């Protein structure tokens, strides 16, 4: 497999014919196509393409050439070339730059009148590039562009039933995606109407005549369907010219009707590439659907003369009932109704196409003024620069990378989160569906997800169903259709002829399961095989009817879902919860790979990029906590920087540590360093803890969890959290506010940790309310009150012109300062307008597990930590081992996630080695185990691949073959249960309980970030109500339902006091505070601002609203 | 009478009832908990979506 590959025996019985492809290929291949890299060219030409064109070249060719209105000048662009990136990734991230490369294009100007030629290279600007991890470094932040899901333009056929007087009507709408509309629909009057540009129903014969058809040809060719005969009978147009004139009159009656303009408008409407285009994917879709112009390549971006007639003929065939059709000049194709949820119609807009669209818009905006500058300047004095402004294109590309919904912050919580984020399929954004629309119609699992979109893993938030993840075995078709691999089957024998097919290509075949038993040679051993039909239905067919076969059992699950052991035993809802929870695991101080897992732990770690892999074979020159040096066989040195204690976007600590030593031979692709949540190159999101399944004094009641104090003492569930505090100093109308150690009206003890320039020293410890960096602002008018005047006269402290505005540690936060960054205009830093200085301080803290912190496994079992008992209190095994965690029994069977019990049993089996009595012959249960899995030592790691894992019988048999402990006795019997002594009373529990090892992980939902409180604080400017939305001093919302509850209680006084005194009652609020502080009884509430304001407003409308007794 | 039928001539009142009902529902949806301050175990979908 891979060079390192820590030994992890697998329970798989099937053979993998195809290795898992590059998980981050979707984000890289699209961009390689966009910039037309050499390797992309080689791959495209080797596929069977001639003269392939990249995205940038395609856009330039579409725009070029451009000719002026006079027709005497022409401008063209060609040969886009890229330069070396300005700086490296690390430098750009440190200095908040943008990782980009200069872009150059060869522009050529031709003077038609004379013949002058001007060729030169124009600087297009800095094109944002991407790293090897499929991320963009924008202003020092790692952003990710998620592939969008859109409806491919083309011709679609639908049929509905009229709900007024029964019967059915069929329609066809042509979606170009860049032009106008053109559809044909059938009414209940035995006719065929065409509604051009969605304006008004017109006869189809009118359109036919307009194109240049006559009655004789229509009656000679369209002699199959009677409805069209009736339409022609109803038609009043005689000649072709009248049809054009009639269409022009019906379209725009206002303008004068003339034959020439009538033809020109229709010619302009759809038969021009400058007004109507199919985006070079609609043409392919129409060719595949209608079947015209098959074989030969097509470059036209309009509707062919035969396309319209073929579409109309297909519509009438569909109404007629014909299941087959063919036209001269094409290939016979079937007849059926299309649906919008099917992926033969839904394409994928990857990062390359998303960038291409914005580049196209920018180039159009530039050309708008390019032609104007041509028409406003003098001739024989014009060079390419003098008529090319690069401002608009750069502005457009910059705006797309900082405002577009598709491009957003990369989830840096852990490697798996980032990996899943990169390969995400969103169904919203520019040109997509709204978040408040498409209910239970587009978010349902269509039978076409199988092999192209994971049907179980999806966000549970507002975006349920709209957002999904690509499957393990899937790669986007150059056109943009997700295709999946399948094994060719001929004459009932499976062969090694893997073929990638799309959804529509798959609807014409019969595919079988991957686990279907097969003979040694390859023939099918059974007769009836389970397969999938063309309708997305499962059926048993003959062995000869099998056409294809799945590559592997886990062809439908995603990367996140494939990390869940025993996924076939968990319910769909629980599997979804676990898959979405696995992306919220905070990296721990010391990671450890799971005892029981799948085969996806390794790959997911390497593809995520959170590890360092040797580029070429060599010997480790030296190893340090900061970098690794390796000498290759060719004598070329390589040095890898190890980013140490680096803050992730979400606040988790991201750091790497070497796992190699000097003199170690390393092969290409071997992991030499591991990331935050990786051990020996395998993902280690959580920890293996000893778990006993039993209720305990009600402390684990309602999904609560009891933990041992050992986890706290040994830092089993401890994490590092880093936060950044930023503050700026700028020029103001009263002067420029400066950062200074000196602060007015404050003691010298509070600022004992400040440095010479007024910033907290690195390594200092800070709690809430501590000064991080001094800052003062000009105040202005003082006008001291006599009380203050006398008070400061007795003290003698004269007035100070400045007011303290130093940065303070937010309430509830504490830690140590680990880094300080300073930017200033004095040193030519690129600060925003008016800002003189900027200071960032990083505070890192060592957060241990504590009560209320969420904690969950991989099977959707979640819970807060209700109590942390001391070591002696926890139940302990007879050998004296105290269990680390206790999970309530009542919550397992109901949630229908029995897979966690299997994980527990197999984890116990893995922790203590096993030895099957194979000396006398393989037992019946062990006859299926691979030869390598008959015996393993203690602390072994095993793999149970999803849908091809350990069977229940094999696990039950293994449970009865576990090795003894140091004393020489077995703790867990054949049933998976063990006796536990009570830690408080000492009496053994009356019945044995399930005990094992479970892999559980700490979620980011910590208590420290979810605690709020208010007594008195900031108030809104307009409503005068307490403001919220922030954890410092945010107020709670008292909705109308709570008011109903209070009214039901009859709690009149509480409701009044809560609606007025504690909200928008300025007069009485201060009185209430004064009464509370003075010990006086609270006064009666007044009248809320919400009523006085209402009264004044309603009076302002000339309404004489008055009160009376 | 069946051939003549009815035309629903300028049924403005029906539109007023439609607007009243639509005006009511927007309040009903607003009544329910918003995502600003949610206090559920995880951020689940809401009827407003
Ligand atoms: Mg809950």
């Amino acid at each position: 497999s891979v060079p390192g590959a820590p030994n992890r025996v697998s329970f798989a019985k099937l053979r993998e014919p195809l290795e898992v492809p590059g998980l981050l290929d979707v984000q890289t291949d699209s961009f390689e196509w966009l910039v037309g890299s050499d390797r992309w060219r080689q791959a495209a030409i080797d596929r069977g393409e001639e003269n392939p064109v990249g995205g940038l070249e395609e856009v330039l060719a579409e725009l070029s050439p451009i000719e002026d209105f006079s027709g005497s000048m022409s401008l063209s662009f060609s040969d886009p070339r890229f330069d070396e990136v300005k700086a490296s990734v690390d430098e750009c991230k440190d200095k908040d730059m943008t990782y980009a490369a200069p872009l150059f294009v060869t522009a050529e100007f031709i003077n038609n009148n004379t013949g002058e030629i001007k060729s030169q290279t124009v600087f297009m600007g800095d094109f944002p590039m991407m790293t090897e991890k499929g991320t963009f470094i924008i202003n020092g932040t790692e952003r990710v562009v998620v592939s969008q899901l859109v409806r491919s333009p083309g011709v679609y056929f639908d049929e509905t039933i009229d709900k007024s007087t029964e019967k059915t009507l069929h329609s066809v709408k042509v979606i170009p995606g860049r032009g106008a509309w053109l559809e044909f629909d059938v009414d209940k009057r035995d006719t065929v109407g065409v509604r051009i540009d969605r304006k008004r129903r017109q006869p189809v014969t009118v359109l036919l005549k307009a194109l240049g058809w006559t009655n004789e040809q229509i009656v000679e060719r369209f002699g199959f369907s009677e409805i069209m005969m009736g339409t022609l009978e109803k038609d009043t147009t005689s000649g072709t010219d009248e049809a054009l004139l009639d269409i022009y009159r019906k379209l725009r009656p206002g303008e004068p009707p003339t034959k020439e303009s009538a033809q020109t408008l229709l010619e302009n409407l759809f038969f021009k590439e400058k007004r109507y285009d199919l985006a070079r994917v609609g043409r392919y879709k129409v060719n595949k659907k209608l079947g015209l112009n098959a074989g030969k390549p097509i470059t036209s971006s309009t509707l062919t003369e035969e396309d319209v007639v073929a579409t109309i003929e297909y519509l009438v065939r569909l109404h007629e009932g014909q299941t087959s059709m063919t036209v001269p000049g094409g290939v016979e194709v079937p007849v059926e109704v299309d649906d919008i949820d099917h992926f033969g119609n839904r394409r994928l807009r990857t990062v390359g196409e998303l960038i291409q669209n914005q580049i196209r818009v920018g180039l159009s905006r530039m050309e708008r003024v390019v032609r104007e500058r041509m028409t406003t300047q003098d001739v024989e004095a014009i060079t390419p620069q003098t008529l090319i402004n690069i401002r608009p294109v750069v502005a457009a590309i910059k705006e797309f990378f900082g405002t577009s919904q598709l491009s957003q912050f990369m989830d840096q919580n852990n490697p798996l989160s980032g990996l899943t984020h990169k390969r995400r399929l969103s169904a919203l954004g520019p040109g997509g569906l709204s978040r408040e629309r498409a209910g239970l119609e587009v978010r349902d699992v269509h039978p076409s997800h199988y092999g192209r979109m994971c049907p179980i893993e999806t966000p549970e938030g507002p975006n349920i169903g709209l957002i999904g993840s690509l499957s393990v075995y899937a790669r986007v078709n150059p056109f943009g259709f997700i295709e999946t691999p399948y094994r060719k089957v001929e004459n009932g024998v499976v062969t090694d002829q893997i073929d990638y097919l799309t959804a529509d290509e798959e609807d014409r075949h019969v595919v079988a399961q991957a686990n279907s038993p097969t003979d040694e040679n390859g023939r099918f051993t059974e007769d009836r095989v389970m397969v999938r039909k063309k309708g997305g239905e499962v059926e048993f067919v003959s062995a000869d009817q099998v056409d294809y076969m799945d590559v592997s059992p886990r062809q439908m699950v995603s990367v996140a879902t494939a990390m869940i052991p025993f996924l076939e035993h968990d319910d769909a809802n629980r599997a979804l919860m676990g898959a979405n929870m696995q992306r919220q695991a905070v990296p721990l101080v010391r990671s450890e790979a799971p005892l029981v897992g799948t085969g996806m732990e390794l790959r997911a770690a390497i593809d995520a990029g959170d590890v360092v892999v040797a580029d070429k074979t060599g010997v480790i020159e030296e190893v340090s906590a900061d970098y690794i040096t390796v000498m290759a066989d060719d004598g070329t040195r390589q040095s890898y920087r190890l980013r140490k204690f680096a803050r992730s976007n979400h606040g988790t600590c991201a750091n790497q540590r070497p796992i190699v030593d000097a003199g170690q031979r390393v092969e290409a692709g071997q992991v030499i360093a591991d990331g935050p949540c990786t051990q020996n190159g395998e993902m280690a999101l959580g920890k293996n803890l000893l778990v006993a399944i039993m209720p305990w004094e009600g402390h684990n009641y309602e999904d609560a969890i009891i933990l041992s104090n050992r986890l706290v003492e040994e830092d089993v569930l401890t994490s590092i959290h880093i936060e950044e505090h930023e503050i700026d100093a700028r020029d103001t109308k009263l002067g420029a506010e400066e950062i200074t150690r000196d602060i007015p009206n404050v003691s010298d003890e509070v600022l004992a940790d400040l440095d010479e320039r007024g910033i907290v020293r690195i390594g200092a410890e800070v709690r809430d309310g501590d000064i991080l960096v001094g800052k003062v602002t000009p105040k202005g008018e003082t006008e001291l009150t006599p009380e203050e005047r006398l008070l400061r006269a007795i003290f003698g402290e004269k007035a100070r012109e400045v007011r303290d505005t130093s940065l303070k540690v937010p309430h509830g936060e504490s830690g140590k300062v680990i880094g300080i960054r300073v930017f200033s205009r004095e040193d030519d830093d690129e600060l925003p307008a008016g800002v003189n200085e900027l200071v960032r301080v990083y505070v890192a803290q060592k957060r241990k597990i504590s009560d209320g912190d969420k904690l969950a496994g991989r099977h959707g079992n979640k819970g807060v930590i209700g109590k942390i008992l001391p070591v002696e209190d926890m139940p302990f095994l007879p050998d004296g081992t105290p269990v680390d965690i206790i999970l309530n029994t009542h919550g397992v069977p109901r949630r229908m996630n029995i897979g966690q019990i299997l994980e527990t049993h197999l984890g116990w089996v893995a922790k203590a080695g096993w030895n099957i009595d194979v000396a006398a012959g393989v037992p019946d249960w062990a006859s299926k185990l691979p030869e390598e899995l008959y015996s393993a030592p203690a602390d072994s790691t095993v793999a149970t691949p999803v849908f091809d894992g350990a069977q229940e019988g094999e696990l039950a048999g293994l449970l009865g073959s576990t090795l003894p402990n140091r004393d020489g006795e077995v703790m867990v019997d054949a049933d998976g249960k063990s006796t536990l002594f009570d830690g408080r009373s000492g009496e053994p529990f009356p019945y044995p309980v399930t005990v094992g090892y479970m892999y559980i992980l700490k979620l980011h939902h910590l208590v420290d970030d979810k605690i709020h409180a208010r007594s008195t604080g900031p108030y809104s400017m307009i409503t005068q109500q307490p403001l919220g939305g922030k954890a410092q001093f945010g107020g709670q919302r008292f909705g109308e339902m709570e008011c109903w509850a209070m009214q039901a209680y009859g709690a009149a006084y509480t409701l009044q006091e809560l609606l007025t005194i504690k909200s928008d009652d300025t007069v009485g609020r201060v009185k209430v505070y004064e009464a509370i502080v003075k010990g006086e009884n609270i006064p009666e509430p007044g009248i809320p601002e919400s009523f006085k304001v209402l009264l004044k407003e309603l009076q302002s409308l000339c309404l004489n609203v008055e009160v009376l007794s | 009478v069946d051939l003549l039928g009815r035309n629903k001539a300028a049924d403005e009142a029906a539109e007023r009832e439609r607007r009243e009902e639509e005006a009511y529902a927007a309040g009903v949806l607003d009544l329910m908990v918003d995502r600003e301050d949610l206090m559920d175990d995880e951020d689940h979908l809401l009827a407003q979506d």
